[PDB]
This record gives C-alpha cells, structure tokens and sequence, in this order.
C-alpha cells in the first residue's frame, strides 16, 4: 500500500513471465497450466476485458 | 437502456455525511393557478401543508408564484446548481406531499444509471493485490535458469 | 511445528479462537523481503505495425485505425471513480 | 394404458430393521406429519396436480402440518414421490397462547417454542 | 454447502432462520431499537399461523380419541343393560 | 378527415430517442427502429438474470484464482468456510482477495485447518474428541 | 500390516500432523492476548468491516458510501448503528465471527445522505408471432448510507 | 442420426452418468423414508370418523355465507357531491 495512483495501477496489471519445463510431461497438462496463465485466470484481478494475460515460456 | 443513457458513479456532493448532513435543496418554486382544476390539489397543498413543510426544513426557501398557468410546476433547485422541474398537474394533496418530500431527501446529482452500488475511496487497507504478493522470494534475486 | 499454509510469502498467519469460541482472531503481520533476497541496482504502415506487434506482443489488428463512426462514438469525458 | 397406481399394503408395513434406521416408535407413533413438496406437479397426471392443492403444497419447500390419520395418509400415498414426509417432533410441548409468538420450526423437524437468537 | 448445515440442525440455506436473517439489521446510534422489518413481521406472522395449526390439529386428534373412547364405552353398557329381566 | 392525428410526431420520437445510437437506418427510419428498440428492451430485461449469473461466475473465477495461490482448490475453501460458520458470500470473498490479501491468506489458512481437522476426524473413526476449529456454535 | 514403498502404497498428500489440543488452546490464549493488546494501545489504523446490511454483505471501510435498493423509513441525517458485523480487519489482525461478531466488540456507524429513486428502468415482454408485447417502467426507491466510523473495543 | 435426434426409430443414444445415477438414488432414499412414516398412523379408520366434522361443516358455512352476501355497495351522497369540488377555486 501507500503507493501513488499511477505506480499502483502498473504493479497490479503488470505481466509476468513464467517458465514451464516440458520434459517428459504430457502436452495437455502443460496446456492447462499455460492457458490459465495466458488468460490471466490466475489473478484475482481477472476480467475478460482487462487484458491481463501473462507470458508463458515453455521449453 | 443502459448503453443508451449516460451513467455516473455513486457520489455525494461535498462529502455530505462526513462532518454534518447539509440539506441539499435550496429552493422550491410553485406555479399554482388561482382558477384552474389542474391545480386543485396544488392549491390545497399551499393552503394546508406548505407552511408545515417550510418549518420542517428552514434551509429550503419556497416561492409560491400564483400565476395563471394551465400546468402547475414545481422547480426544485439544488446546492450543486442542478434544476429538476417537475409537474404537479392534477395530483391530489397526498400525492404532492410525497412528491415534495422526495425532492427534499435527494441530492442534486442526476438520476442516471449509477454504476457501482458503493463508493470506497480507500478500498484497500492491507495493500491491493499485485502479482508479487503471495510469491516467495528466491535467494539473491535469482530468476529461473540463471546461474549467478 | 504445524502451519496450515507455508508462511513464507505474504504474512505470518496465526489463527486463534477466543475462550467463548465465538470469534476467530487472526493475527497477520506483514513479512518483509530480506536483504539477502535482493539484487543491487544495475547501472510505412506495414513495417511499423509489424514493429509494434513484436514490441508489445499483440497482433497486428489493433494498430490499424478506426473510422469516424467509432472515433466519435467514444466517450471522451468518461466518469471517473476513486 | 396409463392409469392410477394401487400400491399394495405390504409396502407400508414397516420392518423391525426400519425402526432402527429411522428413529420411529411403532407403539406410540407420531401425531403430525411435516409435508414438504420437493418435486414439481408438472409432467404429473391431473390426479396428482389436484391432491397437491388439497394438501396446500402448491409452493415447493414450504412445510405443512398434516395429521397422521388414514384419510390424510391416503392422500399422501398418492403423491409420495412429490413430497418429503417427516414427523413433527415436539421437545417442549405444543405452544401455549403465551409462547405462540416465539416459535420456530427447525430443519430437524422439531418445533421449539422458545426462540431466542442468542448462543448457548 | 447445505448438507452440512442440515446435520448441525441449521437451515440448509443460511438465509433461513438463525441469527443472520432474524436479528435487526440496524439500530439508532443512541440505542433505540429499530421498527421491525417487513420480512420479519411477515415471517413471525407466518410462524404463528403454523403454530396455531399445530395446536388446532393436535387437539382435534385428542378430542377425537376421547370421543371414540366414550362411544366404545356407551356401546359397552348398552350390551349389559339389556342382559336382565 | 374529421379528426386525424395531429401529434404523430411525438409518438415517433418516443421510439426514435432510444434508437439514436444504432447503426444503419435503424436510427432514422421508424419502421426499422421499432423492431430493434423493442428488441433492445427485451434484451435489457432478460439480462438482469445474466448479470447476476455472470457476476457470480466472475466471483468464482476470482476466488479460484486466489485460492490456488495458497494451494487451495475452490471447493476446499468454500466447503470449509461454511463448516467454521463463516458466512461470507462470493462478492466479499472475491473483494477480499484483491484488496485485502492478508485477510484472504487468513481465510485460506482457516479453511485448510478445518479441512485437515475434517480428515483427521475421518481417519480416526470411532469416538474421538472434536477438533478445535470444528466446534460448532449452537444458537437456541 | 506393513506395506513396502511403491508409488500407490502411501497416499500422495503429505501426512499432516495436527498439533495437540492442550497446547493449542494455550497457544490460542497467547495470540488472543497479543491482538487484544493491539486494540487497547491503538496499534491499528484504518479498519474495514463486512456488514450484513439489507440482504447482502458490504465490504465497508470508514468514510465510504453504500447504495441500498429500498426505503429505510429514516430521515436524511439520522445516524444508524449497523449491527451484524461479521468480519473486522486491520493491517495486522482480523477478527471474524461465528457467524457474527458481538455487539460488545464492534460499532459501525452510518448516516443517511439521500433517499432517491432509481433511474427509470424498463420491463418489456415480447413473444414472436403472438401479438404479445408489454412494457412497464419501474423506479425502485433507493437510499445512500455514509459509514462514519468503525470503532472497535477490547472485548476478547 | 436420421431425423429428429430424440424421437423415432433411430434415436441418438443418451447414457447415464454418475450424476444421473446419484441423483436418482438420493431421490429414492427420500422415498423409502416416506414409506416408513406413512406406515404407522395415530388413529385407525374407525377412531377418526367424524373427529373433525364440526369444523369441516362450519368451514363451508363461512364460504356459503360469503357467497350469498354478494350485493352492490352503498351509494353515498358524499360521493356524488364531491364531484362539485373539481371547480373549487380561490378568491
Ligand atoms: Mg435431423
């Protein structure tokens, strides 16, 4: 808390980069983990209009 | 509908409930015909209950104009400069006494669609969620797949 | 020894019932980031829409303009909150 | 054809195993049912749409005291698939005219005759 | 989750009976009690006519048992007051 | 024509004031406007049942998002906040997760303590004394 | 009754040991006394409350506004003590009832600012090919509360 | 499916999940309890005879007396003369 208006808004809706190792993993259990993180469905600030998806990097 | 009509947020005028409650009507203005059946109830409102009303709230200054009109109007002016002109045409005395008490209770803000049913100005106390709450910190700030 | 959540990231949660058993008192002071868990501060329309799509990771479609109908339907004085 | 259904008397003769599963007494049985409709009268024949009006069960999930007599029970045997029957148990007695305005019917089926909203 | 509330004896809906929806929502700041809610006056009136129905239907059984307990005795002394002369 | 309609202009503007923000000729031509202004009003009242549906689906997706941050699933949080008689609804629980994440971390700690008290009561069948957070408060 | 270590022999969740209930109530007395001392000395700052007003639950802080969709038969300006507080929280502690906090502990005040009506809000019915078309415009009455203070008292 | 998926000779098959099996089973257990509580009446059929005939007969008499009291309402001179008030003026 105690932020200004503009850096508080930036911190909440910032996009985060997730790594996700795909070695010996099924591709559908990686797809469920990625498409939650790609939608923003892991954030409590989630809305379908707020455009709060993150970046998932699968190796 | 709501996509046709404007909208606003739930507010008050000058934080109307924090220190004291300021009555938000300034004026009521009645045009009431002396001869006319359309202002039959409006003549009985002035005769009976406008003197009981003008003592129940001494901040409202009431003007009864009494000119030959076909439609009697009531022109409620508020503290934020808004004007809500309504008609009391062919209304009984019990129907003007609630129409005027409705004009006293409300503020001068528009009766357009209110977006949220609440208004917090400090919505967060423990600090609003950002992605780095509920995420533990690694040693030395090392991101994944970083050796040094 | 027991902790219902791994009190490591957000705050140190301690749950407690009062002696009547009617209110639940939760005590949670904020955890601080340690000093050793930080880093020191280190000290044409076609090609331009391909350049911003690579820059902001959006598609090409949101950089093309819109007509006069959508441009003047927009509320340029929108209601503000908070 | 599709007719009304005569259910035999064998179905409504409770076994001594049944007195152990549900907490009823064969000798000294309960006096008042608590009837509650839990299925719709739509897609049901007209002889069940009218019995439900006779017992007052037009609203779903609204309880209704009915006597445990073999004439009320003949109407409950028609629409037993629509309703849920439980005994009205009375821990304290039936309410007097002083305790009439402080009653509450609980979800266990019991009618408490003193209902404060304070904990124990 | 209302199949747990039915085991504790509460209403399956938390909006049923209990302290949440039967206590007064507000009071005056000086401490005078509020006039009762229209949904509490309507519920207490609907609970009274339910309890009046428990009192009415239980007495109609108990008075109906005593009438059969007298008619089966009046049938009985009719059998014994003809067995003479 | 003894009495023909003199005020037909204002009956058209009763409909055409609702159509001003449409597309095509639905904003101008009255014959095309009433079949859409009526249809814009039926959708306005049929979407009072979908606002309450789409808000609760949003609250469930914002509680499920925040309970996963503490390792809880959504049915493991709602199901065990009821068992502690904490009758918070979905609107506040989705607005506790955004604006007060320390209090939401305490509700995820409480719903996981009651969950572990539910398993330990279930593996130890037979009469065992109840858990500490599993004791119900009775009202009479 | 021993099973060797395969993958399915043991359950996959970690075996959680629940702590002893005689030492937990002693630990619960330490946590309750810690938070109670924060109420006496004034360690808290801004409080928020979750109040079960009319039919729903409002997350409520001080100096805010609430819009309820019914007339409250009050005068504009009358201070109102909202009962049924069911969660009170600060930056460092929260108290949450079962299901309500006591009236001895919290006191949430509220004024009444305005008693408006809603915006004119249409109800239109239509069925195709049936000449079924109804229109109705309702304005539900509304009231606006301004929460003045969420006081807390050391009764724990 | 040849025509109209759910009617006719060849329909598309519908199958019973664990939802639909458990939904019928917990409705079958409300029903088995219903057969229990209807199996033990408080009175036999000869004891209940006429036990509420005095209340049933008085119930109909109050419907019958409400039916035979349908008549026009009273017409007052203070409803006819109050229409003179539409031209009530000031002076
Ligand atoms: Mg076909």
């Amino acid at each position: 808390s105690s932020f200004s208006r503009a850096p508080q808004q930036w911190a909440t809706f910032a996009r985060i980069w997730y790594l996700l190792d795909g070695k010996m993993q099924p591709p559908g259990k990686l797809a469920a983990m990625a498409s939650i993180r790609l939608q923003g469905l892991h954030k409590p600030v989630y809305h379908a209009l707020s455009d709060c998806g993150d970046h998932v990097v699968i190796m | 509908t709501a996509r046709g009509t404007p909208s606003r947020f739930l507010a008050s005028v000058l934080h109307n409930g924090l220190g004291r409650y300021v009555q938000q009507l300034q004026r009521l203005s009645f045009s009431v015909s002396r001869d006319g059946a359309s202002s039959r109830g409006a003549r009985e409102f002035v005769e009976r209950e406008v003197i009981d009303f003008a003592r129940r709230n001494p901040g409202v200054v009431i003007y009864v104009n009494s000119r030959p009109c076909c439609v009697p109007r009531v022109v409620a002016e508020y503290l934020n400069g808004a004007v809500r002109e309504e008609s009391i045409h062919c209304k009984s005395v019990e129907e003007i006494s609630t129409l005027v008490q409705k004009l006293a209770d409300q503020s001068g803000l528009d009766v357009i669609r209110i977006r949220k049913p609440f208004h917090t100005d400090n919505p967060s106390i423990q600090g609003q969620w950002h992605p780095f709450t509920n995420k533990p910190t690694t040693f030395r700030g090392l991101r994944p797949r970083e050796v040094q | 020894t027991y902790s219902p959540l791994p009190d490591d990231y957000n705050c140190n949660v301690e749950l407690a019932l009062t002696s009547d058993g009617r209110t639940i008192v939760c005590y949670h002071p904020s955890v601080d980031i340690p000093y050793e868990h930080t880093k020191p501060i280190p000290r044409e329309e076609g090609p331009m829409i391909e350049q911003l799509s690579k820059m902001f990771f959006t598609t090409k479609h949101r950089w093309y303009p819109h007509g006069r109908y959508h441009r003047c339907r927009k509320n340029l004085n929108p209601p503000k909150d908070r | 054809k599709f007719t009304r259904s005569r259910i035999p008397e064998k179905v409504f003769q409770a076994s001594p195993e049944d007195h152990e599963k549900y907490g009823g007494d064969p000798q000294n049985p309960h006096k008042l049912h608590i009837v509650t409709r839990i299925k719709s009268t739509r897609r049901r024949p007209y002889w069940e749409k009218d019995i439900i009006k006779m017992l007052g069960l037009e609203k779903a999930h609204t309880p209704q005291v009915h006597k445990n007599i073999p004439s009320v029970n003949a109407k409950l045997k028609v629409v037993k698939h629509l309703i849920r029957i439980k005994p009205l148990k009375l821990p304290q007695g039936l309410p007097a005219e002083e305790n009439m305005s402080n009653t509450c019917l609980k979800s266990t089926g019991e009618l408490v005759v003193q209902w404060h909203l304070k904990p124990v | 989750g209302g199949q747990w509330r039915l085991q504790q004896g509460l209403a399956a809906n938390p909006s049923g009976y209990g302290p949440l929806t039967e206590l007064p929502d507000w009071s005056y700041a000086d401490g005078r009690p509020a006039p009762p809610m229209k949904g509490q006056l309507r519920r207490k009136a609907e609970r009274e006519t339910f309890a009046r129905r428990v009192v009415l239907l239980s007495q109609e059984m108990d008075a109906g048992l005593q009438a059969w307990q007298l008619r089966q005795q009046k049938l009985q002394e009719e059998q014994r007051k003809q067995e003479n002369a | 024509l003894r009495n023909r309609v003199t005020d037909r202009y204002f009956r058209i503007q009763e409909v055409l004031k609702h159509a001003r923000h449409f597309r095509g000729r639905k904003n101008r031509c009255y014959r095309l406007a009433v079949r859409t202004v009526i249809r814009a009003f039926v959708k306005c009242t049929k979407a009072r049942y979908l606002k309450k549906k789409n808000m609760r689906t949003l609250w469930i997706n914002r509680i499920t998002a925040a309970s996963q941050e503490h390792g809880l699933k959504y049915p493991a949080l709602i199901g065990n906040l009821v068992k502690c008689q904490v009758e918070l609804n979905r609107k506040v629980l989705a607005d506790l997760a955004i604006y007060e994440p320390k209090t939401f971390k305490s509700l995820a700690a409480l719903a996981s303590r009651r969950r572990h008290e539910g398993f330990a009561a279930a593996l130890g069948d037979g009469k065992e004394p109840e858990g500490i957070f599993s004791r119900v408060v009775q009202y009479h | 009754g021993y099973v060797p270590k395969t993958s399915l022999s043991s359950p996959p969740w970690p075996e959680v040991v629940l702590p002893d209930p005689v030492e937990e109530t002693r630990h619960h007395a330490e946590v309750v006394k810690k938070v109670n001392e924060m109420i006496v000395t004034g360690q808290y700052g801004r409080l928020f409350a979750v109040v079960h007003f009319a039919s729903r639950q409002w997350k409520v802080t001080s100096e805010d506004l609430i819009l309820i969709g019914n007339e409250l038969d009050l005068a504009c300006g009358e201070r109102i003590r909202l009962e049924k507080v069911l969660l009170v929280g600060a930056d460092n502690f929260t108290l949450l009832g079962k299901p309500l906090l006591g009236k001895d502990l919290v006191r949430v005040e509220a004024t009444v600012i305005e008693k408006t009506e809603s915006w004119p809000r249409i109800i239109m019915r239509f069925r195709k090919r049936k000449n079924f078309k109804k229109k109705r415009i309702v304005t539900t009455p509304q009231t606006v509360l301004r929460i003045n203070s969420i006081e807390i008292a050391p009764c724990l | 499916i040849p025509g109209r998926q759910w009617i006719g000779k060849h329909r598309r098959p519908r199958f019973v999940s664990l939802r639909a099996k458990q939904n019928m089973i917990r409705r079958l257990e409300i029903e088995a309890e219903n057969h229990y509580w209807l199996s033990m009446p408080y009175m036999t059929r000869e004891q209940e005879r006429g036990h509420a005939a005095v209340r049933r007969r008085e119930a109909f008499e109050a419907i019958k007396a409400a039916a035979t009291s349908k008549f026009p309402p009273h017409r007052f001179i203070a409803d006819q003369l109050d229409h003179l008030n539409v031209t009530k003026k000031w002076s």
